[PDB]
């Protein structure tokens, strides 16, 4: 891939997020609420799909992720 | 010939033949204990237990369940044949496992052995530790759901759930409030945050009231916004610099705008109170969902059990 292409992609990616989350990041556009937004979570983290949660598979998943997180 | 036939089956590894031979023998026999030992060596707990019980040796039938770590069968046979010495076995085995930091293994045994209270306590401790750690809300919700499920299994064994399912609901409504805030339905997000205000014992107060203040600011609820910063500043677990930051932000907000503003069961789907007397109810989590939003979900939003 072209280096200029990588630079353009990086610039667009950086430009995206600011206007993506300016809707709730600031009040009226002049007051920045970065202090209060710190307790929010990423979009994909608060997405849940309607799938049955059986005890065994859920337990295995949470155990695996805990073991990966724990050190 | 029986004695040599069992040896031929064993060396041939035709364990189905061994099982057929053991079930074709009379109630007692000099060969059944040997067959059960063979089964134990190869690892067939069920066939070994049946063979030993045919020999009328329940002590070994439970010693193999302990040895092969089939604690459900061990406890059941202890209850039947009146040994009752396996409680200490489970206690010290789980103590050793905890000494190895394998709490999940302890929970697994306690679930296998139907000691659901102990596994529920362990999962409650783990969920509380995760909540204190401030990890991802979905993970905490899953842990609390599993803990509540263990509590429900213990209660079904008996025949406090208002604590387990409440612990699940706290983080579930946290997630729902965040989702509704992102989706733009600010009014529902504010209502859900106000409803979550009741669970300050589980979720840390700082996160709760910061989210509530954010929802109020994004939804033009400045009275509730002021009521949120009052508690946020008054919180005793905040640093002096953090208190100064909160005070300065509140000062800016309330110089910009005026501070003055303009139980029934709760629907899991949208946090609004269930006004109607007739409403869809879950079969497990015991928390209702409004009749206008039941059909949308193929599983109960709180506990993900099948709808019905
Ligand atoms: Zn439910």
């Amino acid at each position: 891939p072209s280096i200029q292409i990588k630079r353009v992609m990086t610039y667009r990616d950086l430009d995206n997020d600011l206007m993506k989350y300016s809707a709730i990041q600031t009040l009226d556009g002049e007051i920045d609420l970065k202090l209060l937004t710190k307790v929010l979570a990423p979009e994909h983290e608060v997405r849940e799909d309607d799938v049955g949660w059986d005890w065994d598979h859920l337990f295995t998943e949470v155990s695996s992720e805990v073991l990966t997180e724990w050190d | 010939n029986q004695e040599r036939l069992a040896e031929c089956y064993y060396m041939l590894e035709d364990y189905e033949g061994l099982e057929n031979l053991a079930i074709s023998l009379p109630e007692n026999h000099k060969l059944l204990p040997e067959i059960a030992q063979m089964f134990v060596r190869v690892g067939m707990c069920e066939q070994a237990v049946t063979a030993f019980l045919k020999c009328s040796q329940p002590k070994a039938a439970v010693d193999t369940c302990v040895h092969l770590n089939q604690w459900n069968k061990a406890v059941e046979l202890a209850k039947n044949h009146s040994m009752k010495e396996i409680g200490s076995l489970l206690a010290r085995y789980a103590s050793h496992l905890l000494e190895k930091n394998k709490t999940l293994d302890a929970i697994e045994l306690y679930r296998k052995a139907n000691y659901f209270f102990d596994a529920a306590k362990l999962m409650f401790k783990i969920a509380d530790e995760e909540a204190k750690k401030g990890s991802k809300p979905l993970r905490v919700k899953k842990l609390y759901v599993l803990s509540a499920l263990l509590i429900e299994q213990y209660h079904e064994q008996m025949k406090f759930t208002d604590n387990a399912w409440r612990g699940a609901e706290a983080y579930h409504f946290f997630i729902l409030a965040q989702r509704q805030l992102y989706e733009g339905c600010v009014d529902t997000a504010l209502k859900t945050a106000l409803h979550l205000k009741d669970y300050e014992d589980i979720i840390p107060p700082v996160e709760i009231y910061s989210l509530l203040a954010l929802c109020a600011c994004a939804s033009r609820a400045f009275g509730t916004c002021s009521k949120a910063f009052i508690k946020l500043k008054s919180l005793e677990t905040l640093s002096s610099e953090q208190k100064q930051q909160y005070e300065d932000l509140a000062l800016e907000i309330f110089t910009k705008h005026t501070s003055k503003d303009n139980k029934l069961p709760t629907c899991v789907a949208t946090g609004s109170p269930i006004t109607e007397y007739q409403f869809w109810m879950c079969s497990v989590c015991k928390h209702g969902v409004l009749a206008q939003e039941i059909s949308h979900y193929s599983f109960c939003p709180l506990c993900h059990s099948p709808v019905g």
